[PDB]
Formats: structure tokens, C-alpha cells, sequence
């Protein structure tokens, strides 16, 4: 058991998580990925795991 | 006494000491500053998190 499956929030300033910058890189130095469901219409629940 | 209150008051701004100044920590609309676009400025402040 590695995985250990987080679940955060981002409503307080305690997390300033934003959009990753488009050059041909993963994000900004010394800082761990996440995920997060997009929601693409009210009424589909398909989310893309961007 | 009010003459004296608003000479002892009459001072505009102190000059910024450095980035260790708290006004530069907490920008507002009345003092306003800002980089170019890409320079090696954008770069080092994109790293710091803080």
C-alpha cells in the first residue's frame, strides 16, 4: 500500500492550485501533480482527469 | 496643533528598503508595480512560492 489517495479542497489559502503553462513541461519546479474532474455540461457527468 | 499634526504627517512615502519591505509584499491599487513580460525577473519569481 503506496498510493495514499488524497482529497483536498481548494476554498482557503491553503491551497493555490491553477493551470499548468503550455512548455512542453509538466508545471512549475519542486511541485507534485494532481487532478481534477472538468465538468463539460449540466446535465453530462464526463469529467476528464486534466 | 493641527498645523503640526499635519507637518509631522506631511510625508508622502518612505522609499522602499528592498523586497523585505511589507508595503511590495501586499500590492494595491495605490501603489502599483510590475515586470515587462518574460524577463529573468519572471522567471526567479515564478519559482518563489511565496
Amino acid at each position: 500500500d503506496n498510493h495514499l489517495s488524497i482529497v483536498t479542497l481548494e476554498e482557503a489559502p491553503f491551497v493555490i492550485v491553477e493551470d499548468i503553462d503550455p512548455l512542453t513541461e509538466t508545471c512549475v519546479r519542486n511541485t507534485v501533480p494532481c487532478r481534477k474532474f472538468v465538468k463539460i455540461n449540466n446535465s453530462t457527468n464526463e469529467g476528464m482527469n486534466v | 496643533a493641527n498645523l503640526a499634526a499635519f507637518l509631522v504627517l506631511d510625508r508622502p512615502e518612505e522609499r522602499i528598503t528592498g523586497i523585505n519591505d511589507p508595503r511590495l509584499r501586499n500590492p494595491s491599487d495605490k501603489f502599483i508595480y510590475a515586470t515587462v513580460k518574460q524577463s529573468s525577473v519572471d522567471i526567479y519569481f515564478r519559482r518563489q512560492v511565496c
